[PDB]
RNA sequence: ACGUACGACCAUACCCAGUGGAAAGCACGGCAUCCCGUCCGCUCUGCCCUAGUUAAGCCACUGAGGGCCCGGUUAGUAGUUGGGUCGGUGACGACCAGCGAAUCCCGGGUGUUGUACGU
RNA sequence: GUCCUAAGGGGGGCUCAUGGAGAACAGAAAUCUCCAGUAGAACAAAAGGGUAAAAGUCCCCUUGAUUUUGAUUUUCAGUGUGAAUACAAACCAUGAAAGUGUGGCCUAUCGAUCCUUUAGUCCCUCGAAAUUUGAGGCUAGAGGUGCCAGAAAAGUUACCACAGGGAUGGCUUGUGGCGGCCAAGCGUUCAUAGCGACGUCGCUUUGAUCCUUCGAUGUCGGCUCUUCCUAUCAUACCGAAGCAGAAUUCGGUAAGCGUUGGAUUGUUCACCCACUAAUAGGGAACGUGAGCUGGGUUUAGACCGUCGUGAGACAGGUUA
RNA sequence: AUGGCCAGAAAGUGGUGUUGACGCAAUGUGAUUUCUGCCCAGUGCUCUGAAUGUCAAAGUGAAGAAAUUCAACCAAGCGCGGGUAAACGGCGGGAGUAACUAUGACUCUCUGUAGCCAAAUGGAUUA
RNA sequence: GACUAAUCGAACCAUCUAGUAGCUGGUUACCGCCGAAGUUUCCCUCAGGAUAGCAGUGUCGACCUUCAGUUUUAUGAGGUAA
């Protein structure tokens, strides 16, 4: 059977879900910086995060 | 055990073995089973298909076939030395030899099959 | 803990989700969107209409 | 709570787990001296925000029966109190009455000074502004007491009563009043509570130097009948609970500097000793 | 939405396991069930992570994870 | 000391009536284009500070009737417990204490004060 | 039985019940005006001190009817982008602002022609007669799943058997989707909107990298032999290209004539190497289907893996 | 052995049994070589250890004129409390303590180009 | 799950027994007069029911009242063209 596939009207649709401050991206941006690698650690759950925002940008010569 | 405390979340954890063929995968599976529940041979090849076997209530292993990434500088002798492939289905199998005879030292070929004094493979064969 | 609350613990009830629980359908013969109950709410269709 | 505003106040009234700022009643006896009068009027003054007043004449001795005290504490969601009454044998007492769900926790009596008393206004100084939270000393030998005792209880007494709102951030320019509260181990000791505006100067190094100048009011007092609370009931009263905020450790289990949950695992040492290698053909002599 | 995926050896086949036929979004993290409790697959190559977005108001098209 | 603007105590400040108020300040006031709002420029809002006026508001003082606020007395007394007690068949009659009133009566009073700017 | 752009929230203005004195109808009781009016009215609760330029009452704005995020709290999850929940933060509403406030409340279900229970003295019968208990009938009441009883008759068969039924199409082909702009034209010219080809613009490595191969429910093959189509690989002819020659490339007419061995079954058997003029692609089955013969493939025997207490079933793998 | 395992409708019935633990019966595994991931104690196996908690029939007491009703007492098993074939099953370690026994709970931190040691060999890559 | 006289996931023989089936197959001269039917309404649906409606034979009643898938007239709906 075919259902009605309709989306109701909500104020919910035109708003920002997730946002993020200067001072928390200066914070990540650091802990990014000194970020270090250990074979005895696991990830188990990732961060929900802005990594184009978080993480560096490439070399002058790539670019 | 320690993956799945870390785990204790989901219902069980999965661990799949991955290598090339002949490394041992399917005997690592039997020797932490304790039982031969995964078929073995020297035969390369011998998984051909996924596998699961029951470790714990909370363990699965995954058997898997083997698997050779290929490379632009991997040589057939490199591959026939690695264990890829199987030697009765090689044409001209007495090219590797020198290889062998390279990789292995001479008192121990010397001691191994009892014989002394090749000048070359051709004469050891 | 509650009668239902009982109930639901033993029989393995779910909660029902935010979603699932909003006052709001949609009415196809009219393509509307209506409330399921409350002010003019589908429980009281037909008491206004004239016929 | 038909009225959505009685469900705010029901709900406001209700128990929490981060309890709201505390609330202080100052009523008055049947028999009340003028200078305890101005006594009650200072700590009003010194606690505005966070307190309510009674002006009637009430017939309540909390000592014999505390009904009535309770009764005003569920009535009006106060649970500090400060009780003025006067009598021939102790002229200017000023009783604190803590509760606990509605309850009398416990209770005890301050015997005012009549000499040395001096109010608010008897000093010609810059007051504190309202709403702000002073700064406490509490000095001498008579709080470090093994036993809990009359002392003990009249510095918890004081810090709940200057306790404020707490916060995990303030202004450096809200550290300009101080209130010192004085007491030695002892013929009954003398308990002496004085409040000082801070006046700062330069002294050559980064930390500055602290000049007092006095505030008001000027209060001695004198320990008298106490009421300790039952073990039970002290014992639910000092129960600590923990926010949703305070994470529960897991072991294994953290969190990283990027926010990732991050677990450990433990290989532990690699001993090959108890191992034997094949015995090959080539291997033997 | 969803096909019957057959298992067994007998001519007469189980019948339980059904395949989404339409792209799906499976988030980060994503290990599959294993395949004696696996009822929906959503196969791999069927699976998107990022999609051409376009800006009404200022009419500009960008892919967007 | 007086006035004004913010206040603190929140009747010693409230209810009623009478008399007076230099200076300045408040206030009554005058005018409805613009801002603004009403059934009504009554209120609110805008413009004038000129002209009249202390009539009212405001302040001071007085006067009754109330009310209110202090100190003594009541009184360490009624009343409540300890049941400490001396005898007593025991109870009771008495002391020893710990808390602790109120009515009635007497006397006094009818606002103090902070900051800033002025007279 | 009628009524409502719901309640709630924020802001602003005003003061109520009553008493006295006044006003055509209006006369104890209709409305208007003044004065006095600590609330004696209203609204919530059960003060022994709730609220007066308000928590009362009317105006203005929102009404979007239960927002988003969370590595945190608690519970759960064979459908683990987690869900519900608590808390926090952001957002949102209002206001000049200080601020204030919201982003729900609950509950197993089933009978009422049912279940439990009470009374009849002057109600009937207990059939050989009478009395007393007891029982049945008939009649009239009470209450409503806390105290109104109860609501637990599963699988498997690949060891098998029987009775029967059953076995989209004048489709397709060579050129993407979404969004914007332009646009010859169509309409419109009391509205100047709306359709719109041709186009164009955004998203989908300096000849690199080779350290990213992304899931069988859908089954094909092989010989042996004949024929057909053209959507032409070669051979024949022709047109064009810096096509000098040679070798070609793009295209046209053309099915007359050919279009081959071979390797690889750890496997979607599809790709390699060679000879060659060239090693073109399809149909006549696959819109179910008796030539032969390997795989999809599967009666009965058997192990191994997964699930199940088990009979057995499968994510599966192997053998006859 | 006044036994176990069976059989028969029963029997003064039969077998094992012309038997007696180097035996009989039931299971599982399946020559030899190798071989027992470490630790428990949730399910289960078994302890006549105290209880009446559940508690049938028969039997006992009371009321009534009796039918009948109400009471205790109440075997085994179950329940409670102990040890395991520790079989199934669970089980990431090591230290501490304030709990003091089961369940603890609250912190800490864990990563030899052919040897050595074992009664010639170090094996299942088993003829 | 092999064998137990070509018979075995329960042998053969006779009887109960003409066992049961809603499922399959079949069901025997002619002419004449009529002559159909698919949510109407109610019930928990499938492995469901009744029921309305439509028909034929007989009759009987004064086969009495006449009624009619039609138009017109009056008045509604469609005021919509014009
Ligand atoms: N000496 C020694 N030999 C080993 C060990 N492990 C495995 N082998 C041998 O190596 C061979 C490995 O075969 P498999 O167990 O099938 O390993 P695999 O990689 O799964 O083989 P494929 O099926 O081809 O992929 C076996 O024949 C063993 O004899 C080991 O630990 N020591
Ligand atoms: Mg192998
Ligand atoms: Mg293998």
């Amino acid at each position: 059977e075919v259902p009605k596939a309709v989306i109701e009207p909500n104020r919910k649709w035109f708003t920002n879900t997730r946002v993020i401050s200067q001072d928390t991206l200066q914070s990540f941006r650091e802990a990014m910086a000194e970020k270090q690698k250990d074979p005895y650690t696991v990830l188990l759950k990732s961060n929900k995060l802005p990594m184009s925002l978080i993480r560096d940008g490439p070399k002058l010569e790539d670019g | 055990r320690q993956f799945s405390v870390l785990h204790k979340d989901r219902k069980q954890i999965s661990v799949g073995l991955i290598g090339y063929p002949n490394v041992g995968k399917s005997s690592i599976i039997n020797a932490l089973r304790g039982k031969a529940v995964a078929k073995v041979a020297p035969i390369p090849g011998e998984t051909k298909v996924w596998q699961y076997v029951t470790l714990m209530k909370r363990i699965y292993l995954i058997d898997c076939p083997g698997i050779v990434p290929p490379n632009q500088h991997d040589t057939p002798e490199d591959l026939l030395l690695r264990g890829v492939v199987r030697v009765e289905n090689v044409e001209h199998p007495e090219q590797y030899i020198p290889a062998v005879l390279r990789k292995v030292k001479q008192h121990h070929m010397e001691r191994t099959y009892e014989l002394r004094g090749w000048k070359d493979h051709i004469e050891f064969l | 803990e509650t009668k239902w609350q009982a109930f639901a613990r033993r029989r393995g009830i779910k909660p029902k989700t935010r979603e699932q629980r909003r006052n709001l359908q949609y009415n196809p013969t009219t393509g509307q969107w209506e409330r399921k109950w409350g002010y003019k709410g589908a429980n009281k269709r037909g008491e206004t209409d004239p016929i | 709570p038909r009225n959505a505003r009685s469900k705010r106040a029901l709900e406001k009234r209700a128990p929490k787990i981060v309890e709201n700022p505390k609330t202080c009643l100052f009523l008055r006896g049947t028999t009340c001296s003028q200078i305890t009068q101005d006594a009650m009027n200072d700590l009003y003054a010194m606690r505005q925000v966070h307190a309510k007043r009674f002006h009637k004449k009430n017939a309540i001795h909390p000592f014999e029966d505390a009904t009535s005290l309770c009764f005003f504490s569920e009535k009006n969601d106060c649970s500090l109190m400060v009780f003025g009454s006067s009598n021939k044998k102790r002229p200017h007492t000023l009783t604190f009455v803590r509760m606990f769900d509605y309850k009398v926790l416990d209770m005890l009596e301050f015997y005012l000074d009549p000499d040395t008393y001096r109010s608010i206004s008897q000093f010609k100084t810059s007051k504190i502004p309202i709403g702000m939270r002073p700064m406490m000393v509490f000095a001498g030998t008579a709080f470090e007491s093994p036993v809990p005792n009359a002392f003990t209880m009249a510095k918890s007494m004081l810090i709940d009563f200057f306790r404020g709102e707490p916060s995990d951030k303030i202004d450096v320019e809200g550290l300009r009043f101080v209130v010192v509260v004085t007491a030695d181990e002892p013929q009954k000791p003398i308990l002496r509570l004085r409040v000082y505006g801070i006046r700062t100067k330069r002294s050559g190094t980064r930390l500055p130097r602290v000049e007092v100048e006095e505030h008001g009011p000027r209060m001695d007092f004198r320990l008298g009948r106490m009421r300790e609370p039952d073990p039970a009931m002290l014992k639910e009263a000092m129960k600590k609970a923990k926010t949703p905020q305070e994470e529960r450790t897991k072991k294994n289990i953290s969190m990283d500097l990027l926010g990732d949950k991050i677990g450990r695992i433990h290989m532990g040492k690699t001993d090959l000793s108890k191992l034997q290698t094949r015995k090959m053909k080539g291997l033997k002599r | 939405m969803f096909k019957v995926v057959k298992t067994g050896k007998k001519t007469h086949k189980k019948g339980w396991k059904r395949i989404v036929t339409k792209p799906t979004f499976v988030g980060p993290d994503f290990t599959r069930r294993p395949v004696k409790y696996e009822r929906f697959i959503r196969p791999m190559g069927l699976r998107y992570k990022k999609a051409n977005v376009t800006h009404p108001t200022l009419n500009v098209t960008v892919q967007l994870p």
